[PDB]
């Protein structure tokens, strides 16, 4: 649960070619003596400079919850009609389960 | 024994039983979210 999104490795923007890479520009470009065309066309040279990347998806929906703050936890002495409370002790769970082994 | 003391009732007890909001004897606990505590050893960084 870190939120942390990082791959920690120089793989991001590296660009981790050999200078062989720069006869590859001259592959992706067209020329003989490159001398001269950043010194003219600098954008290009921009655009053979970018990262292609892929995205990643995950959902959980949410948890509607109602029912907190419990700061008073001594105890609560219960309303005049207690039997609307009362019948809360056990669920309906260890209710049914003992009716349900009766057979 | 007690039930001379449940019959010493007047007008003055409106304020203390009367139209009795509350009982003592029948606690009604809260549910709660299901939750456990675990004692765990951080590390000290530094000297």
């Amino acid at each position: 649960f870190r939120d942390t999104a990082s791959i920690g490795f120089s793989d991001t923007h590296q660009d981790e070619k050999t200078l062989r890479f720069l006869k590859k520009q001259i592959s992706q470009f067209i020329k003989h003596l490159k001398e001269y065309y950043p010194n003219n066309e600098l954008t290009k040279k921009l655009v053979m400079k970018y990262s292609d990347v892929q995205l990643l998806p995950y959902t959980k929906g949410a948890t509607k919850d109602t029912y907190t703050s419990g700061l008073f936890d001594h105890t609560t002495g219960v309303i005049k009609i207690a039997p609307r409370d009362g019948l809360g002790n056990v669920r309906d769970e260890q209710s049914l389960n003992k009716s349900i082994c009766h057979e | 024994g007690g039930l001379s003391q449940l019959v010493a009732y007047g007008a003055q007890d409106v304020y203390l039983t009367g139209n009795p909001q509350i009982t003592f004897f029948k606690t009604v606990y809260r549910r709660y979210t299901n939750f456990a505590i675990e004692s765990i050893q951080q590390t000290i960084n530094g000297s």
